[PDB]
């Protein structure tokens, strides 16, 4: 004879969370809050380009090291790009006090 | 089945239907079929919309610059700024992780709640006219067509429609 | 490497999608950014449990 | 109506009564009227008292001085102290905002729970002696005076009082 | 008795049994006795295990060195580092205190939920065959031995076993 039943959804899915009372807990649908990924690029903000040094230090950039392109046309930019170990420090060495402070002032 | 259904009196889910997260399964002489409850389903999903908007939006992400650097005569400030940043990092980490755990629990309870509510709504029409069976389902001492199905979906039955047929077909049991 | 592509937040390991609130990826950032954690993953449930039989 | 009542089997609230957040509405030959359930209402409101004391008090507000200032050779410390303070501000902001959302939800569920509990208490006395009707109400197969009302309020009925009158007035139905 | 039982329809707990947090009390001609429900009890306690692991582990405790010190020409950094540390201290304090309150509430609700679920499981077998009584208990219109007890524990009854004995012993009432 006739019957009525409740119903709800399942699917083929096997995506999982952690939860208070059980782990790897499977659900139908999920959403990742996280961005665990990076494109592996140096893109630019907004249409505003960044500054690039290539091999140079900030000393070689600001002072006018001839092997560093001065690039006066670079009037403003999005962010500064270095490497960790900048090749071209000062050709005639010398202490450069408050490197920290100058960098922080030239954050932006 | 916090509140008694899902791994409760119900054991498992169904892959037959995909149009909505909730519904009914109708069974009568014309055939069987699954059919989704877009009313309560859409209301709940609107709740999830307001949730996730009310999680994402509650940040304010500044036009930020993180990093700093120091010489080796600034080690006060180095171990500070490390302690500072690691403190903040850990606090966002801890609070957000707990928030994912708790919010997903409350989401499970929200769903469980909604189906339990609907289960009582199904019960409330058909109390003596049709019986609890097994789990998940009710059997009718009378018969029901697709009009009777869609009527019972939207919260309508006409209680005296088959009150007498249940009054007779009960009485062999 | 450096590229003409566009973004809203940036870090040395790459340019970043500013859509979502969080990364676990690297703390240093510039721009309109996520926030860092030390974690593996964070995934809210939309749907619910999956059991066939 | 998380748990099935308020926008559940009940549709809406009532402005007739103001003395307490919960109650009953009595209907008999002497007349109609509303009357509040100060027992459970007062217990719940004591719960809200302990809540709000347990939200406000959990701060410790120091005899504080916020502000600082710097020259332009301290920009490490300026952008630091900005980052520091904005970090703290945002964390209190985020945690407290989530706390208002969650606590108000749990308050709604607390209320919904209490009325559901009381609904089963009303049911537990009058199970076969009087019937579920419609929503929100029970009909008696017998009669009930104001003494019967106030008795049924405080958790007392005398089950065999009108067991037989319901046993007869049922049987036409 | 958030959900209706504990200080709800049930008034208080029992010291007779210690083997498990939940169970039944059986009463028949052979005697009385208490007996624990290790299935649901063990599942719940596994939940508490995953909880407390998921509270403790979520910290990361560095190989840390807290303290600092300063002269009296560093008072910027002194009142800073005081403000810094007191800020962090208070935030961990506030969040953790709220977390103890909330988690213990959700634990109470978890327990209350589980017993309510089990109460409906006890109901689901013995619906018309045996009646609600008082609070906390069901009376049988038929008889039940220790095999019937242990069967009813693990989710088994054989509904037509004593369907007729209840069908007759009801009918004097
Ligand atoms: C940055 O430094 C690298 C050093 O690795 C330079 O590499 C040299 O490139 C030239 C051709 O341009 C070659 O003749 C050299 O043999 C390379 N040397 C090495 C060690 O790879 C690179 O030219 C520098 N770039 C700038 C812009 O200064
Ligand atoms: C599950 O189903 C979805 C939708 O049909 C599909 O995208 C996915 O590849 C399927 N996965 C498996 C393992 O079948
Ligand atoms: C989830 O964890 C439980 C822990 O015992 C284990 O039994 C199960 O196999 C795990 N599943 C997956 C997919 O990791
Ligand atoms: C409910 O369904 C019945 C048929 O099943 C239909 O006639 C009626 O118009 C529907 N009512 C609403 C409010 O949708
Ligand atoms: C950024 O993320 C959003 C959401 O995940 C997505 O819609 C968009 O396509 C993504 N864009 C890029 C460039 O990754
Ligand atoms: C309960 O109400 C009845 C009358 O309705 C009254 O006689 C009795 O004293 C009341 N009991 C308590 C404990 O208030
Ligand atoms: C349940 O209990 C009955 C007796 O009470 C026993 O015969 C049966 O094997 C048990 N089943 C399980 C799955 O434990």
């Amino acid at each position: 004879e006739d019957t009525i039943c409740i119903g709800y959804h399942a699917n083929n899915s096997t995506d999982t969370v952690d939860t208070v009372l059980e782990k790897n807990v499977t659900v139908t649908h999920s959403v990742n809050l996280l961005e665990d990924s990076h494109n592996g690029k140096l893109c630019l903000l907004k249409g505003i380009a960044p500054l690039q040094l290539g091999n140079c230090s900030v000393a070689g950039w600001i002072l006018g090291n001839p092997e560093c392109e001065l690039l006066i046309s670079r009037e403003s930019w999005s962010y500064i790009v270095e490497k960790p170990n900048p090749e071209n420090g000062t050709c005639y060495p010398g202490h450069f006090a408050d490197y920290e402070e100058l960098r922080e002032q030239l954050s932006s | 089945g916090l509140f008694g259904a899902i791994a409760g009196f119900i054991e498992g889910g169904w892959t037959g239907m995909v149009d909505g997260w909730y519904g009914y399964h109708h069974q009568n002489e014309q055939g069987s079929g699954y059919a989704a409850d877009q009313k309560s389903t859409q209301n709940a999903i609107n709740g999830i919309t307001n949730k996730v908007n009310s999680v994402i939006e509650k940040m304010n992400t500044q036009f930020t610059a993180v990093g700093k650097e120091f010489n080796k005569l600034e080690r006060r400030m180095e171990n500070l700024n490390k302690k500072v940043d690691d403190g903040f990092i850990d606090i966002w980490t801890y609070n957000a992780e707990l928030l994912v755990l708790l919010e997903n629990e409350r989401t499970l309870d929200f769903h469980d709640s909604n189906v339990k509510n609907l289960y009582e709504k199904v019960k409330s029409q058909l109390k003596n006219n049709a019986k609890e069976i097994g789990n998940g389902c009710f059997e009718f001492y009378h018969k029901c067509n697709d009009e009777c199905m869609e009527s019972v979906k939207n919260g309508t039955y006409d209680y005296p429609k088959y009150s007498e047929e249940s009054k007779l077909n009960r009485e062999k049991i | 490497p450096m590229d003409e592509c566009d973004a809203k937040c940036q870090t040395p390991q790459g340019a970043i999608n500013s859509s979502l609130p969080f990364q676990n990826v690297h703390p240093v950032t510039i721009g309109e950014c996520p926030k860092y954690v030390r974690s593996a993953k964070l995934r809210m449930v939309t749907g619910l449990r999956n059991i066939p039989s």
